[PDB]
């Protein structure tokens, strides 16, 4: 040898002292109760409240808004004989092209 | 939800008008701050790059031993 | 860099020594007393660029 | 050197007196607070060092640590703000005496302005 | 140097091509001779044979390498009809790291110094057409 | 942002504070609670972006970047905590400190309004993981793990410094807004390529592209298992979050400096599949399958159309929640077996069914599996990149094929046939394993249910 | 007793009180936005009889 | 696996630099701490200096 | 030695350096110059030991040398204007002079053997005082005279500068040898962008005397002069390698830590002047000081070195002497990032 070292340590079965142990402490209370908090933050609060919060979250996005919209300029346009879609973005009277 | 957690869209567009009006302000004083420090440097005619010459109070103007300086 | 302690205390420590046309003992002049006053009274207050411009 | 030989520059002259018109750093200022807590991370690092527990042990001298910090930050932040002040009203003072060369450009809209359109396909 | 320098860049680009080669065989000689003047004073030699030598190889591979660079660019140059082409420059410093491979007797230093030269030559062709500048001059 | 800025700020505290066997459930609790708030950045406008203040805003692209980030750290302290039992107190509250660190960084990353500003964030989440990588690693090589990963990110980014404060004096600021209002184009110059170049690859190096990627198989084999989740999970994610954000100014010379990169891309997105096929260690594996995914991230942002950019967020979002997956499922049979090898341990079907279960799934999800976010993003980028061109699908198609090959090859590996027989220390598995592998699992399949969430601001 | 619980749960505040701070701390950067309210094109209106603002 | 990821990838980029830097470091790094031999060389330096810059 | 006769040692070297920083006359800052040379000798060879000897023998032979380039200078600016103010000098030849004197004085490349040199023969108080004191001074007369300064010159030895601090440290094994490399490095980049701003060559001036005051205090507060003995300390107090480490990463220049806002402002400053080669070219260099400061990482913190048997015996004893204004240095050296703006009141 060239070195005053430890020998490698045996592996540390939880289930050997706690038979019914979650794999989170060694103390059985600590291990149980850090079971509890992780299952119910987790899975009930973050998973479930979440998820329906994400669901349910107000269309911002104006969705059902542009819906509206297309439709009433769909209605508009078609009853007074204008295209559907206007042929150009921007107007060329207020635009100056180069001579 | 919309209610309780989050605000009208109004706040969000005029937060953004005031933060671009904000940035755009400073652009044009960061461009124009390398402008004026480049004129001032090239020429010599303002407060900033005015290195030290040497003061004329130390002058000695009383007449000397010689009648030309 | 450069503290000016001579110029905020009121003191001369090498300024008298610094140029050839200050106070001179006996009032000897040196010689380019008239040059050097000269260019000093040119160049002063406008900094160096515009001094040697 | 920049603003170093400005014009009636005191020298050894922290702060000026033509600074005393600009608002002072508010007590609350988020740079003070940042003074203060390098100041109470010194104090915790001194505790380390010399072995004592490190946030009960010493209260004076913590305490002593971020007043010290938060002094020499007020004057500090004061001081960097009558430096920019003064950079600021030099640039303008410029500007203004200068118009032609920096001269007032006639605004053209971007229904006037041509601009190349690169297709992305 | 700057004579030196102002010489190669006076020569046009596309033409002249054996006074290309000479003027940047005259840069690699001033460098070499530089080289070996430090390598010299550094680590002396163990005598003045032995420092002559050395100063000779080190002079005459900078040489070497300033004369394949400057005739591999303008005959390149000159055959493509394509001057400020930074390829020209490229072709030329791989052909010069070639040189300096070949003098080493080493094709690991020959592949590395053939690409490091070719970029370093096309970014310096680079730099000379869009006015880069290494030394800025100071100002704001 | 400060409402989740500083409860990070106050993890931190509470940890050292906090008595020497209460830190994990602490930590975990205050994380999800953390995850839960940010949770509410996912409600975003059509128009314009979140403008918070002048130092912080949040867009479609940031804020699944930061849910991901804030949902990453409990699942990492979960795995830490199986791996650090004997650790003392001191060296335990360290190492969630230096994930919270990480984490503090990663959001003020994703939520920083000026390039400059972003490129300290993001540089600063350097010093977290070579700390954690070079100290807590298992084996020897991981001093030269980190010296790789360090050295080659700081070579990508410096230049990109010195491109960010030369474009600061060009223009007169970096800030997002101003220069996306304010671009104008790129003329095509030497000096308009080399800072098209700085920018670029300084981001390319983050990413990996291939060819510049063997510091990912070094520094992933070798990190500790919260490191190897972080570092897939999000510390990738940082490039594409850069090139989406900087290629606003680099037009229109991205048409035509995109080539050696997409074919760089595209061909070593073949490769690295074909290294997976031949791989010994799971953990290299998994490294590969992340370069092949990445490699076709960078693909969709340099091909540059809305159809890409949708493809681009959702696959980075999805491989991030499968890469940390399977890293975490590698991790426990390692801790079983002490060995990274994968033909070393098998029959584990046999004996452990619902770990077999979990490798199932994330098998099936690392392949592209209808109607997974997965095959969203990839979809998307192969139909995008077909409207490019015609034989990028043939490209595309080899790299499922291939991808699907070694995905279902690992499985068959560890999973199926008869079991080692002298390994007989393979102990149930502990209800906080199949916990980390369900909180992995739940929410990308109810990201699969909402996808509009996760497609960036071109949807 | 009671007083060992608060001795090691008082850390249980520290992120709570931190989210609110936020909050405060995000409202008070609001308020010093407010250099277009009720001036943009877009939503420019009048005043309610009885409100001050259109938006804080 | 092994001509590209484990060989070539691995010379061109980081094993070239870092044996470039290595071999730099070794020639400016050995050095017998002679002032004779160094102080020729400020000689040299200061003769190039005075030449080549004006 | 006398505690009487250090001090006032230590007293005259101050003195000279301020007549330095005060004078404007060129015979008085060659006084300064003189000055703190002849009181800074025995600061070296205060602990008799050949080694001490050779290193006082070869700083003050270079010291002498760039002394008398500097008075030839003087003489010969006096010689064509006249003038003995300190201000742009009106020859260049005298110019060109005055340039290198100081650079051997500071240590820049080619003129940088003798700092590793000296760093290694001497203590680590004597190194520490000579780093920072010594490159105080003779930067404060570039400062004065930086506008007639030859930028090409400047630039040239500044790069070298660079260039040579990286790859000696990266050879090092001796840690005063790495931290002169290091300083030579520093003193590089600050001259580097003298040329341009004084205002940043000072922000680095500072920021790099609060890290090697730091690092410095740290090695003496171990007792380690090389890498072995620096491995040792993770056994005795664990805390000190966790500073240092902290430090280390900050030299580098590392962001958020102290060590990039030097680096960042002076690259932002010399692409304002249309920089760009040179500045990239800095910052790729870097690089190699960070190897070797995070291959001096590696063995002090992030791994662990066998240990001794009598390191027992050092863990029952405790550290007697305080270092003054340690954890300062520490907190300014590694926090000090949000703090930037505050060059302005540099300025
Ligand atoms: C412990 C210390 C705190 C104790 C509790 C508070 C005591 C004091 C209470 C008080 O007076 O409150 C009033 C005051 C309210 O100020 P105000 O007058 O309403 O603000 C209006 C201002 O006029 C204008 O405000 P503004 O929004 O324009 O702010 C300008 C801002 C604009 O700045 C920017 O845009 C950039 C900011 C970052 C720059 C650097 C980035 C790269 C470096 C990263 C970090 C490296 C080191 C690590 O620039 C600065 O603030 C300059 C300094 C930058 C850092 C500021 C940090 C403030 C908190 C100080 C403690 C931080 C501890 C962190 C670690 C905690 C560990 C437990 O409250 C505070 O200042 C409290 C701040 C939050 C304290 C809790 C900690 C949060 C940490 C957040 C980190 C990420 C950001
Ligand atoms: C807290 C968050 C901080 C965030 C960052 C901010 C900057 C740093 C903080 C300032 C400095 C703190 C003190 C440093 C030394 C600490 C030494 C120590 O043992 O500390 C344990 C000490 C308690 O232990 P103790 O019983 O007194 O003594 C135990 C012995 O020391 C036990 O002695 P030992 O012999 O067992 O020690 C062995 C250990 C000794 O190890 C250490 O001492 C490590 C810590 C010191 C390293 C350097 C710290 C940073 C210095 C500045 C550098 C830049 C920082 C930012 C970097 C960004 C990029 C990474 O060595 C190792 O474990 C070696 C292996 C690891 C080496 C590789 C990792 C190194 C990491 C270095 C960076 C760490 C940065 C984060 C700070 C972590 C510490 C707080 O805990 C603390 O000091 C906790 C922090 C203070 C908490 C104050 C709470 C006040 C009340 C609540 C306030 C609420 C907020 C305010 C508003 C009001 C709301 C209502
Ligand atoms: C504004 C400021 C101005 C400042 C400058 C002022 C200028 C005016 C000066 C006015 C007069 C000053 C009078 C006082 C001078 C004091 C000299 C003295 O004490 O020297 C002691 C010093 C050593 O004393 P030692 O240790 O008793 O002697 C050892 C023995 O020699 C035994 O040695 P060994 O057995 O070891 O080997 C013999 C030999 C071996 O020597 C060698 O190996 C050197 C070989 C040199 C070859 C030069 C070729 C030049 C070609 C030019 C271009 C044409 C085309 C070439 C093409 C390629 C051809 C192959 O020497 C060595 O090995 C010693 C190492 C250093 C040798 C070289 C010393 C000169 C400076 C370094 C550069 C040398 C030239 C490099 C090439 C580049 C040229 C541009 O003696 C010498 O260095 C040689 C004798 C003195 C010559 C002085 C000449 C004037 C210098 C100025
Ligand atoms: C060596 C043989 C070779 O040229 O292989 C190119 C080839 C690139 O693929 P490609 O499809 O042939 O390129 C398309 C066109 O040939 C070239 O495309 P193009 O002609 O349409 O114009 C675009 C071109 C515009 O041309 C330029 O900008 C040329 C001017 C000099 C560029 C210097 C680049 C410096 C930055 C990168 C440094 C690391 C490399 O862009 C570039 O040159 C991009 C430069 C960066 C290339 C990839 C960098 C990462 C390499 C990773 C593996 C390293 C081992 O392979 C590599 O670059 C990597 C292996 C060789 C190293
Ligand atoms: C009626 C009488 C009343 C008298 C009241 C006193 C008046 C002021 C007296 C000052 C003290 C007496 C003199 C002692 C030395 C003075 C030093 C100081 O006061 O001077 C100022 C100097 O102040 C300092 O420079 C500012 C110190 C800044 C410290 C922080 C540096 C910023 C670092 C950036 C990061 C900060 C991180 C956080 C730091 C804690 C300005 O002097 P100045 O003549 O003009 O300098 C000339 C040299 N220059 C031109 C090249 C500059
Ligand atoms: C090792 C580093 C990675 C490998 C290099 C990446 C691939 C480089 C491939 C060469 C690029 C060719 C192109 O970029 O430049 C052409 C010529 O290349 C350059 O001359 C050479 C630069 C150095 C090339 C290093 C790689 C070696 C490639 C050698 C073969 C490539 C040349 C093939 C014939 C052109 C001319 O194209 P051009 O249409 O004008 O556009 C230039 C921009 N303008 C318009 C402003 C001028
Ligand atoms: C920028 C990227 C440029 C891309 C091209 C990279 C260079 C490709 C050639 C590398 C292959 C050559 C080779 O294998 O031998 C290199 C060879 C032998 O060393 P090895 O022991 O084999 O390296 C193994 C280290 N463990 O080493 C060298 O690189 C030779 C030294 C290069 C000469 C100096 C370069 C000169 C350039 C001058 C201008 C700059
Ligand atoms: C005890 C241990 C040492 C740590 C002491 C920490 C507190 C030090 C300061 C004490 C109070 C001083 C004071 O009066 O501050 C008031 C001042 C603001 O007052 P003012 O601005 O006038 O009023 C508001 C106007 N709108 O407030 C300020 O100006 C604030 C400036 C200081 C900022 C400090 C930031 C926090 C530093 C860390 C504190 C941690 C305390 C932990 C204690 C643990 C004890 C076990």
């Amino acid at each position: 040898i060239r070195l005053q070292e430890d020998p490698d340590p045996e592996d540390e079965n939880l289930y050997e002292k706690n038979p019914d142990s979650h794999g989170y402490d060694k103390d059985p209370i600590v291990d149980l109760w850090n079971m509890r908090v992780v299952f119910f933050f987790g899975f009930s609060i973050v998973l479930v409240l979440g998820s329906t919060f994400v669901a349910y979250l107000p269309d911002y996005r104006m969705q059902e808004w542009a819906r509206r919209e297309a439709e009433r300029l769909v209605k508009y346009r078609e009853a007074n004989g204008l295209p559907l879609m206007e042929s150009n973005c921007f107007d060329p009277n207020k635009i100056q092209l180069p001579e | 939800i919309a209610r309780t957690f989050y605000d009208g869209p109004e706040k969000n567009y005029e937060k953004t008008m005031a933060i671009l009006q904000i940035e755009a302000e400073k652009a044009e004083l960061r461009l124009k701050e390398l402008e004026v420090r480049r004129l001032m440097r090239a020429r010599g005619d303002g407060p900033w790059y005015q290195y030290p010459t040497i003061d004329k109070a130390l002058i000695d103007h009383s007449p000397k031993t010689t009648p030309d300086n | 860099p450069f503290f000016d302690v001579q110029k905020r205390l009121g003191l001369d420590l090498d300024r008298w020594m610094t140029i050839q046309s200050a106070e001179q003992p006996h009032k000897i002049p040196g010689r380019c007393h008239a040059f050097e006053k000269e260019w000093i009274e040119c160049a002063h207050g406008i900094g160096g660029i515009r001094a040697e411009k | 050197t920049m603003m170093s030989g400005r014009p009636g520059r005191v020298p050894l002259q922290f702060l000026p007196n033509e600074a005393r018109s600009l608002p002072p750093p508010k007590l609350t200022d988020p740079r003070l607070v940042y003074m203060g807590f390098l100041g109470y991370c010194s104090g915790l690092i001194d505790n380390a060092i010399r072995r004592r527990p490190v946030v009960s042990a010493g209260l004076h001298r913590q305490l002593l640590y971020v007043t010290s910090f938060v002094f020499f930050g007020y004057y500090l932040l004061k001081r960097q703000d009558y430096m920019y002040a003064l950079r600021d009203h030099d640039m303008f003072a410029y500007v203004k005496s200068h118009p032609e060369d920096f001269p007032e450009k006639d605004k053209k809209t971007y229904g006037e302005i041509l601009e190349e359109f690169h297709p992305v396909r | 140097a700057k004579t030196l320098l102002h010489k190669y860049s006076d020569i046009p680009e596309g033409t002249e091509c054996h006074r290309k080669a000479y003027a940047s065989t005259s840069i690699g000689g001033a460098t070499g001779l530089i080289v070996s003047a430090y390598s010299i004073a550094l680590k002396p030699p163990a005598s003045f044979l032995e420092g002559v030598a050395r100063t000779g190889r080190y002079t005459f591979t900078s040489a070497a390498i300033g004369a394949i660079f400057g005739l591999t660019s303008c005959i390149s140059a000159q055959v493509r009809e394509k001057p400020d082409d930074p390829l020209n420059y490229f072709i030329g410093g791989c052909a010069g790291g070639l040189t300096l491979g070949a003098r080493t007797r080493s094709y690991g230093i020959g592949a590395a110094a053939c690409a490091y030269m070719g970029l370093t030559a096309a970014l310096v062709k680079m730099g000379q057409l869009e006015g880069w500048q290494v030394f800025a001059e100071p100002k704001v | 942002m400060l409402k989740i800025i500083i409860p990070t700020t106050m993890l931190l505290p509470m940890t050292w504070m906090s008595k020497h066997n209460m830190i994990w459930i602490n930590a975990t609790v205050h994380s999800l609670l953390i995850s839960l708030i940010s949770l509410s950045l996912l409600n975003q406008l059509g128009e314009n972006s979140l403008n918070f203040s002048l130092t912080f805003f949040s867009d479609s692209l940031s804020a699944p970047l930061l849910v991901l980030t804030t949902w990453l750290l409990p699942l990492m302290l979960m795995a830490s905590q199986s791996h650090l039992s004997k650790e003392t107190t001191t060296r335990k509250k360290l190492y969630i400190t230096m994930l919270i660190l990480l984490q503090l960084f990663l959001i003020m990353t994703f939520t920083a309004t000026e390039l400059i500003l972003f490129y300290i964030l993001f540089e600063a989440t350097l010093v977290p993981t070579l700390i954690i990588i070079t100290r807590w690693g298992n084996q020897t090589e991981r001093l030269n793990a980190g010296l790789y990963f360090l050295f080659y990110t700081l070579a990508g980014s410096l230049p990109l410094l010195v491109a960010l404060v030369y474009i600061q004096n060009t223009t007169g600021s970096l800030n997002f807004l101003i220069i996306h209002y304010w671009s104008h184009p790129l003329s095509n110059s030497w000096s308009n390529i080399f800072m098209w170049l700085a920018c670029i690859m300084a981001f390319m190096v983050k990413m990996p592209l291939y060819g510049l990627h063997l510091w990912l198989p070094k520094a992933h084999v070798e990190a500790p298992i919260a490191g190897s989740m972080v570092l897939a999970a999000v510390l990738l994610k940082l490039g594409g979050y850069g090139m989406m954000r900087i290629t606003t100014i680099l037009n229109p010379l991205t048409n035509y400096m995109a080539y050696p990169f997409l074919m760089l891309s595209m061909w070593g997105m073949i490769m690295t599949s074909s290294i997976c096929l031949r791989q010994t260690d799971l953990k290299s594996l998994i490294a590969y399958s992340s370069v092949s995914h990445m490699a076709l991230v960078i693909v969709a942002i340099m091909i540059q159309t809305p159809w890409s950019f949708m493809g681009a967020t959702a696959l980075m979002i999805a491989h991030g929640l499968t890469s940390s997956m399977l890293f975490c499922l590698a991790n426990t049979n390692y801790e079983r077996v002490h060995s990274r090898t994968m033909i070393l341990a098998r029959g584990l079907q046999t004996l452990l069914p619902l770990m077999a279960t979990w490798w199932l799934v994330a098998s099936l999800t690392n392949l592209a599996l209808p109607p997974s976010i997965n095959l969203i993003g990839e979809l998307f980028i192969i139909t995008a990149s077909f409207s490019w061109s015609n034989i990028t699908i043939i490209l595309m198609g080899m790299n499922m094929m291939i991808t699907a090959l070694y995905s279902l090859y690992m499985l068959i590996t560890t999973q199926r046939g008869k079991y080692t027989h002298h390994i007989n220390n393979i102990k149930p598995s502990f209800t906080r394993e199949n916990a980390l592998m369900a909180l992995h699992i739940l929410p990308l399949l109810l990201l699969t249910l909402n996808p509009k969430m996760i497609l960036g601001p071109l949807y | 007793n009671v007083l060992q619980i608060v001795r090691d749960h008082w850390v249980h505040i520290l992120v709570p009180v931190g989210f609110v701070f936020g909050c405060y701390l995000d409202r008070r950067s609001d308020e010093k936005l407010t250099a277009f309210r009720n001036k943009s094109l877009l939503f420019k209106r009048e005043l309610r009889p009885n409100e001050e603002v259109t938006w804080k | 696996s092994s001509l590209l990821d484990l060989i070539w990838l691995e010379t061109i980029l980081p094993k070239t630099t870092s044996f470039i830097q290595m071999k730099m470091s070794i020639m400016v790094s050995n050095q017998k701490g002679l002032i004779k031999l160094y102080f020729l060389s400020f000689l040299i330096t200061i003769m190039i200096s005075m030449t080549l810059f004006n | 030695m006398n505690p009487i006769i250090y001090t006032t040692l230590i007293m005259t070297v101050m003195s000279g350096t301020m007549l330095v920083m005060i004078s404007s006359h060129w015979l008085l800052i060659w006084i300064g110059f003189e000055m703190n040379l002849l009181a800074m000798i025995p600061v070296l060879m205060k602990n008799f030991n050949p080694r001490a000897t050779e290193a006082a023998t070869k700083y003050f032979l270079t010291q002498a040398t760039a002394s008398m380039m500097l008075m030839m200078a003087i003489i010969i600016n006096l010689l064509y204007s006249g003038q003995w103010t300190i201000t742009k000098m009106f020859n260049p030849v005298a110019m060109t002079m005055m340039t290198m004197a100081l650079a051997m004085k500071l240590g820049l490349s080619p003129f940088h053997f003798w700092v590793p040199e000296v760093t290694q023969g001497i203590s680590l108080q004597a190194g520490l005082l000579l780093l920072t004191w010594q490159k105080l001074a003779p930067l404060s007369v570039l400062c004065q005279i930086s506008q007639s300064i030859n930028p090409n010159l400047m630039l040239t030895m500044a790069m070298l500068s660079i260039l040579i601090g990286g790859w000696g440290g990266l050879n090092q094994t001796q840690l005063r040898k790495i931290m002169a490399y290091s300083s030579i490095a520093h003193m590089g980049w600050m001259t580097a962008v003298l040329p341009y701003n004084t205002t940043m060559t000072i922000l680095n001036l500072l920021i790099y005397i609060t890290m090697t005051l730091a690092m410095f205090m740290l090695l003496i507060h171990s007792s380690a002069t090389t890498t072995l003995s620096l491995s040792h300390t993770w056994n005795k107090m664990p805390v000190i390698t966790s500073l240092m480490m902290v430090t280390l990463l900050s030299m580098g220049g590392l962001p958020p830590l102290s060590g990039f806002m030097p680096k960042w402002m002076i690259i932002q400053e010399m692409t304002k002047n249309e920089s760009i080669i040179m500045p990239t070219l800095m910052a790729m260099t870097a690089l190699l000081n960070l190897y070797f400061y995070m291959r001096l990482a590696y063995s002090s913190s992030l791994t662990m070195f066998p240990s001794t048997n009598n390191m027992k015996m050092k863990w029952q004893f405790e550290h007697t002497k305080q270092m003054k204004l340690l954890p300062t240095m520490i907190v300014l050296s590694t926090l000090v990032l949000p703090m930037t703006p505050a060059l302005s009141s540099l300025n």
